[PDB]
């Protein structure tokens, strides 16, 4: 009676030790390696040994790796059959591969060169600006917190809705403490603030820098099974769309809510989440609507 | 100072602490598995079973660093 889809999550802080001894062994892994390194001319996990920070460029292609690797994993030692996937942030770059819209070797370079793309962007513009992630923080409460901000005259976006009371707000950094005490205030709890930010209208110029010196160069081709965009949950079902979802993610907010309702609409019961990941298949919008297999690095190295 | 109330309810979010390691005062509850969404269930569970509700300082990073803080913390709130 049920169906199941297949979830690429967002990016959490890279670990090298997390997962360097997962990724040279499991065969899942290993066999994308073999592809990552001769599409790169290098040793990705050399590289990714190597990196400093938590979001590397290196960082990034092992975490397509390891999230495509467990999709298939997952797939074959536990029978599943998916109707539809959905890639949330990181996680479209994912779903494009796993859903064929993308070669592998195309969602690396891409990866790749999204990660450069970036880098490169923020490094002079929107200088100070930071996506702060928070919970406990129902609609109404954060709505008064972006009043205060707009007395001010202080700019903000909302850039995901995580949950009813789980956002994240991107804003100059200027505005961290007071924000991290003003939720406290209410009982609200700040979590994390992320440089570089990610999803505001702000950020057309970088969805122009990316389209033009990244994406445009690449061929897209129709997915084999459709896919939720984490815009607004839109089934889509074209190599087009799948491109428009990868440069909305620039300049649109992530809504969460709306990926777990239109997969409740496909006729959705079970998700498998592919990848490393500690928010999106424990995060109570998921586990409320579906019971979720967490497809981790953890799980596939137990015995 | 704490008891079992408190401790069994703590375990439930520490994942790589097994149940025949001691839960040591100081042991920072991150390196044992507690982590985001583990500390908003915790909350919910802590503030479900003692009547609590945690703000200002008492949400502070500081607050679950150790099992001695947190006890502390849920301490002045109790009483
Ligand atoms: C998809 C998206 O836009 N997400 C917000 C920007 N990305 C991040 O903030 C990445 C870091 N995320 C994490 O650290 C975790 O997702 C939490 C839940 C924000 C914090 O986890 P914790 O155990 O401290």
């Amino acid at each position: 009676a049920g169906a199941t889809a297949m979830l690429f999550p967002g990016m959490g802080p890279a670990a090298f030790s997390d997962v360097g001894r997962f990724m040279v062994t499991n065969r899942y892994t290993r066999e994308l390696l073999a592809e990552a390194d001769d599409t790169l001319g290098y040793s990705l996990v050399d590289r990714f040994r190597q990196a400093e920070g938590d979001y590397s460029e290196y960082a990034q292609i092992a975490f397509l790796v390891n999230c495509v690797a467990l999709a298939r994993w997952a797939e074959q030692t536990m029978d599943l059959t998916p109707r539809i996937c959905a890639g949330a942030c990181f996680g479209e770059k994912s779903v494009a591969a796993y859903s064929g819209a993308l070669t592998f070797a195309d969602a690396v370079r891409m990866t790749a060169g999204l990660a450069r793309c970036m880098d490169e962007y923020f490094r002079t513009e929107h200088l100070g600006v930071v996506t702060h992630s928070f919970v406990r923080a129902p609609r109404e409460r954060l709505d008064e917190i972006l009043a205060e901000l707009d007395e001010r005259g202080e700019w903000h976006e909302i850039s995901c809705h995580i949950d009813h009371d789980f956002f994240m707000l991107t804003l100059h950094e200027r505005n961290s403490v007071w924000l991290e005490g003003r939720l406290r205030s209410v009982g609200a709890m700040p979590l994390y603030a992320m440089r570089p930010p990610m999803h505001a209208a702000a950020f057309g110029g970088l969805r122009d820098k990316a389209e033009e010196e990244v994406i445009a160069p690449l061929t897209f081709h129709d997915p084999t099974l459709p896919v939720v965009a984490d815009q607004d949950g839109k089934v889509l079902t074209t190599g087009d769309e799948v491109r428009t979802m990868l440069l909305e993610s620039f300049v649109r907010p992530l809504r969460w809510p709306d990926v777990i309702s239109s997969l409740q609409d496909q006729g959705v019961t079970r998700v498998c989440v592919a990848g490393p990941d500690s928010l999106f298949g424990r995060v109570g919008t998921t586990t409320r609507a579906f019971e979720v297999i967490a497809a981790t690095p953890r799980l596939a190295l137990q015995p | 100072m704490w008891d079992a109330q408190f401790e069994n309810l703590l375990r439930r979010y520490l994942p790589f602490l097994s149940a025949d390691q001691p839960l040591e005062q100081d042991i920072n509850l991150r390196d044992i598995g507690l982590d985001s969404l583990g500390t908003v269930e915790l909350l919910s569970e802590l503030e479900n079973t003692y009547d609590v509700h945690f703000q200002d300082e008492a949400l502070t990073k500081e607050t679950f660093e150790t099992p001695g803080v947190l006890w502390k913390t849920l301490s002045q709130m109790v009483e």
